[PDB]
């Protein structure tokens, strides 16, 4: 079943060459929608209270390398896969109107890599799909994008390449220090060894996944690669890769070193608090919108680290919910900011003004922008509040000061999103620079669907949590 | 005595004569075929004696085990891939093609003989057979001054390297009484002395010249710019194949593995190769020079296979040496195909090729990414096996340097794909703005590109081959 | 938002938030003096800003 | 205004310096290939008599 | 100059230090018949490949030193 999720985008990518244009777009839509629908069906048949792997597949592939093709989906992994497939469908729907044959190919390859990396119970296979994700996003940042594509793209590449290194350096090592064959996880890979080495391996995994998540000082590719990327590229990159990094960190660094994590929790909580405060205070100063939203992404990913620093059964349901919430909210905000930049032709915070009045000035993307910005900050009725409050309630029994600092970070998030909404939606229109083009009906459909899903999951939040309740128990209570 | 192991070489040898006499009579000939057919027959002659008989020796002067067959087939396949590229290339130049294929096939014969040779005299004769033909091929296009200076430089370096290797061989013959044989020397001298260390270093000095280990590297950047590009394609695949084959057959079997100071020497050379050949390659403007320094770096990668020799490092080395064929033949076929059409130039002129010629771009980017080690592709699994065979032994530092250099290499390998794809109609180079719009070149390009993209995931059939080959290395 | 800090530190102390479990809890409570001082100061500062009180009063003007 | 500036100067720069250094280390080490074959033979001869010492 | 003097000193130390096996038996006077026996019994591969070596050297040298 998972093999379909991995192969269908690969088939579409290999089929984008040697295909006529009209068929090029229609078939890309078809493949993306099929993968998405299959993901939903899998999610329905995901019958819960299992506490074990589901939809498993095992084939021996490369015996002299471990590298068995061993898939399998859990409660931590499946919501992320459904999220990736939804974002892929959206990104394909609002694809680029230029060089649109190497786009659907690369987007489908990227989705294949993400879905594979999530549903892979083999370490070296996970790394295969990780470094597979490495390059097509470089190509997406590079072809489509802004003035400073090249530099930006290069940055991303290297900070991801280095990432791979660390992860690989910490797999091979922890694949040999236990004299185990068959790198596949949930298996003979059993740490059970002396300290002072578990520390080094855990730090390697932290620095290899915290650089993609991204964490506090390892983030310096995110502002450059989100801002110089077209809106579909930004959506896909943010959601897909950020969740890949966070999933990697949680799964591996918590299922393999539970003795070293309990000792590094005290430092990781403070690092996460510093990260939230840092993202907020750095977003407050930015005078370009996409930069504010990128620092929003940093701040919202630091919540996952604060949640994982506490081993609470609640603080992990909260972590998965925060991953899903940040995916949806970042998708919405990047889509809205892309629409604004297209229609208005500028992205600064001192020439944008008055985008909320009915006739002459873009008012349903501004209303959605105010609804996404308040969802990003902690405002009940939307998904961000549910996720953040689960994290807070789970992380207060443990260290209480980093939780308070996280609350202050949420306040500062509200601060800079209000700054952006005031200097973007409120105010008056400049009456020489107006005459924005109209927004066509099937161009604000993705934002209007993301908004409906966000407002739904915030008032009926059970459908955000009922998937990763037993899996989080299996994660932390072990 | 047991001349059966030679029915692989003599076949090619016959072609050398037949693709020569026909050039004496005709002078406008179709020798490109019945030369591809000659190499095909030479390779098909290995199936009868790959598994059917055991390991055999000619007179002690030659051995035909599975490792020998592996390296012989490797060099023959490199020559087969080079013959395809060099048809419309040296024909477009005002030169002959039979007098070039005879030299190429003689270099192939030398490389195939040096693989299974296990005697001092015959080793020297095969190495010099390779080197002379390499000089002649480097200086073939005698109209260009760069080709002549490159041939002179390569000859002056290679002849000195051969003189040093010969001094080492004479010392090795004198230390162990007589015994020009390789295995009869290990039995004679079995203790580290000053003479043995000097012979070892003097042999290494002539090995590293072939496999391009720094500081014995400084000729490839000046030879790859000078030589005809198909000669460079044969020189980066076949010459390294012969050098690594001779290194395995020499160091392991002749220099008594009790004197494993060569593992230290090759650790030094591999560290230095990885560091240099990838850092300096990062600042280059021509594709051939970039590929030269890349080739130095890849030799540095391979040299962590037999520096930790554990029956898995040897297999990792052989697998990467097999995949390197598909990567570099395909990376040089696209370079030739581009420099043929209009360009005849460097990296900066690649800008905007996605619009005019998409097949060349899809073929060159695949091979450059394979060289960089990108997932599913022939290079990713080669490098992963090289790095795990290095951890599984204990060489943390070597592998942790190989990974960082792999990132450094991803940078300048993707910098070319940058030019090939990014550009809009206003940023095409002056060589693409007027890009025009030879069947063997395409049928070799397609084959190497589909091999470098499928020999990664369909790697299990050619892991048993590598393992049965590695079973022959002593330890 | 400081009301959130307050409601967040009243759960480990009272096990609930129902204005009735809190009443029963406050009836029979012997926990630290400064701890409840801080949490009730937060519970104050919430409505203090919501009701336009010093110093959070400029918003009403 | 401090933090952003910090991010724009100290963090970002610290991540770029490495790259820049690796560029310089390649731009001023290509000169090791001097273009003189006698220099190449000197480096080959410096390879020996040093590995012989080590 | 310095690398030459150093390599010569190193080689001289190696030559004066190692205990060669002198094997005090008078050599053979008929040293050409033995070389004739070794061309076709032991060193048959090199004797046969030297012909192709000479042929390829002739071909390549005529090609390089040709006039056109
Ligand atoms: C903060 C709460 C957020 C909830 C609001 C929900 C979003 C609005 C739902 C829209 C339903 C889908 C149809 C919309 C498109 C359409 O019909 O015509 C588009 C035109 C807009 O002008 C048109 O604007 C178009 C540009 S654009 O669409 O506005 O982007 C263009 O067609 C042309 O300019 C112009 O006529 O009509 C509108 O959509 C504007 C009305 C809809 C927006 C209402 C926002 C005003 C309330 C904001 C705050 C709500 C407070 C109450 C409690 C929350
Ligand atoms: C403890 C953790 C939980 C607590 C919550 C976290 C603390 C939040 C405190 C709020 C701090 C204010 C944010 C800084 C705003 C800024 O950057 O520039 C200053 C902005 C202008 O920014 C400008 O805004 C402009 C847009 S706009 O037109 O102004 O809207 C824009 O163009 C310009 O670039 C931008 O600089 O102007 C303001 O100062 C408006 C802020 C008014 C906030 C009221 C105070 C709220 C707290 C109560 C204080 C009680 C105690 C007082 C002393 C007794
Ligand atoms: C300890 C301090 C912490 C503070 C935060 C720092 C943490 C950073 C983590 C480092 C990640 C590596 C970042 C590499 C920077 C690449 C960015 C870059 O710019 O690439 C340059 C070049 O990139 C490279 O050269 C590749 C080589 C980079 C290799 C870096 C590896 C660093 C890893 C450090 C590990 C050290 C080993 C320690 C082990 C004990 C190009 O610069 P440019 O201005 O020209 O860009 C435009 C472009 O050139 C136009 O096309």
């Amino acid at each position: 079943m998972l093999t379909l999720l991995i192969v269908l985008p690969v088939i579409g990518a290999l089929l984008m060459p040697l295909l006529p244009e009209r068929v090029l777009r229609s078939v890309a839509l078809v493949i993306a929608g099929l993968t998405f629908a299959l993901s939903l069906w899998m999610l329905t048949q995901f019958d819960v209270h299992q506490s074990a792997l589901q939809f498993t597949e095992f084939v021996p592939w490369l015996l002299p390398l471990g590298l068995n093709y061993s898939l399998g989906v859990d409660g931590l992994s499946l919501p992320l896969i459904v999220l990736g497939t939804f974002l892929t469908l959206g990104v394909v729907f609002t694809g680029e109107k230029t060089g649109q044959r190497l786009f659907y190919a690369l987007v489908l390859l990227a989705n294949a890599g993400i879905t594979g990396a999530l549903a892979a119970q083999n370490l070296l296979l996970f790394f295969l799909f990780y470094e597979l994700e490495l390059v097509p996003f470089y190509l997406l940042i590079l072809i489509w994008g802004g003035q400073r594509r090249e530099q930006a793209a290069v940055k991303f590449l290297i900070y991801t390449a280095v990432s791979g290194i660390l992860v690989l350096a910490a797999f091979l090592a922890m694949g040999w220090l236990t004299h185990a064959p068959s790198f596949d996880s949930a298996d003979i890979q059993i740490a059970g060894l002396a300290p002072t080495t578990q520390g080094i391996l855990l730090l390697l995994l932290i620095l290899g996944f915290g650089i993609k998540m991204p964490l506090v000082p390892l983030h310096s590719w995110l502002p450059d690669a989100y801002v110089e990327a077209s809106t579909p590229t930004a959506i896909l990159l943010g959601g897909a890769l950020a969740k890949l990094g966070a999933y990697g960190l949680v799964r591996f660094a918590l299922g393999y070193f539970p003795e070293a994590w309990a000792q590094f929790s005290g430092l990781l909580a403070i690092v996460a608090a510093v990260g939230i405060a840092y993202g907020a205070l750095a977003a407050i100063a930015q005078k370009d919108i996409k930069r504010m939203v990128a620092y929003s992404s940093i701040g919202h990913m630091s919540y996952v680290l604060l949640a994982a620093a506490a081993h609470t059964h609640l603080s992990m349901v909260g972590a998965i919910a925060q991953m899903i919430s940040h995916g949806l909210i970042l998708a919405l905000l990047f889509y809205l900011v892309g629409v604004i930049e297209t229609k208005v032709g500028t992205r600064e915070l001192n020439v944008l003004n008055g985008l909320l009045n009915p006739l002459r000035g873009l008012p349903t993307t501004s209303a959605l922008l105010i609804l996404g910005g308040m969802a990003s900050a902690g405002i009940p009725g939307l998904v961000g509040f549910v996720a953040e409050f689960l994290i807070f309630q789970g992380s207060y029994g443990m260290f209480p000061l980093p939780t308070l600092v996280a609350v202050v970070g949420t306040g500062l998030t509200a601060v800079y999103f209000v700054i952006m909404i005031n200097r973007t939606c409120f105010g008056r229109l400049d009456n020489r620079t107006a005459y924005y083009p109209r927004v066509v009906w099937s161009e604000k459909m993705p934002a209007l669907v993301l908004t409906l899903l966000i407002v739904f999951l915030g008032v009926q939040p059970t459908w955000l949590v009922r998937w990763s309740e037993t899996t989080s128990a299996q994660i932390v209570a072990a | 005595g047991t001349i059966l192991p030679e029915t692989i070489l003599i076949v090619t040898l016959l072609v050398v004569l037949l693709a020569d006499l026909i050039q004496g009579r005709q002078a406008d000939r179709w020798t490109p075929y019945f030369a591809i057919v000659g190499l095909g027959g030479a390779i098909a002659t290995m199936i009868p004696l790959w598994t059917q008989p055991a390991t055999i020796s000619f007179f002690g002067s030659f051995i035909s085990d599975h490792l020998s067959l592996f390296f012989r087939g490797l060099i023959a396949l490199s020559a087969l891939g080079t013959i395809l590229m060099s048809i419309r290339y040296v024909e477009q130049t005002g030169s002959s093609l039979g007098e070039f294929m005879t030299i190429l096939l003689t270099a192939t014969v030398g490389g195939m003989f040096i693989a299974g040779a296990q005697e001092l005299v015959f080793i020297f004769v095969a190495l010099e057979t390779l080197s002379i033909a390499s000089y002649l091929l480097t200086g073939y296009t005698k109209r260009d001054s760069r080709s002549n200076e490159a041939a002179l430089k390569y000859l002056l370096i290679g002849a000195a390297s051969s003189a040093i290797f010969l001094y080492g061989s004479s010392l090795l013959y004198g230390l162990s009484g007589g015994h020009t044989q390789l295995p009869a020397i290990a039995q004679a001298l079995s203790s580290e002395s000053l003479g043995l260390v000097v012979a070892l270093v003097f042999v290494i000095a002539g090995i590293s010249f072939k496999i391009s280990a720094v500081p014995f590297h400084q000729w490839t950047p000046d030879v790859y710019e000078g030589a005809p590009t198909p000669v460079v394609a044969f020189l980066s695949v076949g010459s390294k194949a012969a050098g690594f084959a001779l290194a395995i057959r020499f160091l392991t079997l002749a220099f008594p593995s009790v004197t494993d100071q060569w593992q230290l020497i090759f650790t030094v050379l591999a560290i230095l190769s990885m560091i240099l050949g990838n850092v300096v390659a990062l600042a280059q403007t021509s594709m051939k020079r970039m590929l030269a320094y890349s080739s130095i770096g890849q030799a540095g990668f391979v040299m962590i296979g037999f520096v930790v020799g554990t029956e898995a490092g040897y297999a990792s080395m052989l697998f990467y040496l097999l995949v390197y064929l598909f990567m570099n033949l395909g990376a040089f076929t696209c370079v030739i195909l581009f420099s043929l059409r209009t360009g005849t130039d460097q990296i900066s002129e690649y800008a905007g090729l996605y619009q005019k010629d998409p097949l060349l771009t899809l073929g060159l980017s695949l091979c450059l990414l394979s060289l960089g080690g990108i997932p599913p592709l022939a290079g990713f699994f080669g490098k992963i096996y090289l790095f795990w065979a290095g951890w599984q032994a204990g060489a943390y530092g070597l592998v942790l340097l190989g990974l960082l250099t792999s990132v450094i290499s991803i940078y300048y390998y993707i910098r070319v794909v940058k030019m090939m794809v990014v550009k809009e109609p206003q940023e095409m180079s002056e060589a693409v703005r007027n890009y025009p719009e030879l069947r063997p070149l395409q049928v070799g390009l397609v084959m190497t590109v589909i091999a470098t993209s499928l020999a990664g995931i369909l790697a299990n059939p050619l892991f048993n081959l590598v393992n049965t080959a590695v079973w022959d290395v002593p330890q | 938002l400081v009301l959130l800090m307050g409601v967040l530190a009243i759960y480990p102390l009272a096990g609930s938030w129902n204005y009735d479990d809190l009443a029963a809890w406050a009836a029979t409570a012997q926990v630290n003096s400064t701890l409840i001082t801080l949490i009730c100061l937060a519970l104050i500062a919430g409505p203090m800003g919501k009701c336009a009180q010093f110093p959070l009063h400029l918003w009403l003007d | 205004r401090i933090t952003a500036w910090f991010d724009r100067t100290f963090v970002d720069g610290t991540g770029n310096a490495f790259g820049v250094v690796t560029l310089l280390g390649g731009d001023r080490l290509k000169y090791s290939t001097t273009g003189q074959s006698q220099a190449y033979i000197l480096t080959i001869l410096m390879g020996i008599a040093i590995l012989v010492i080590a | 100059a310095v690398v030459s003097l150093g390599v010569f000193a190193l080689l001289t130390k190696m030559i004066l230090q190692t205990p060669w096996q002198l094997s005090s038996v008078p050599p053979t006077p008929d040293s050409i018949t033995t070389i004739g026996q070794h061309f076709f019994s032991d060193f048959l591969l090199p004797f046969e490949l030297a012909s192709v070596l000479l042929l390829m050297a002739l071909i390549g040298a005529v090609v390089l030193a040709r006039r056109e």
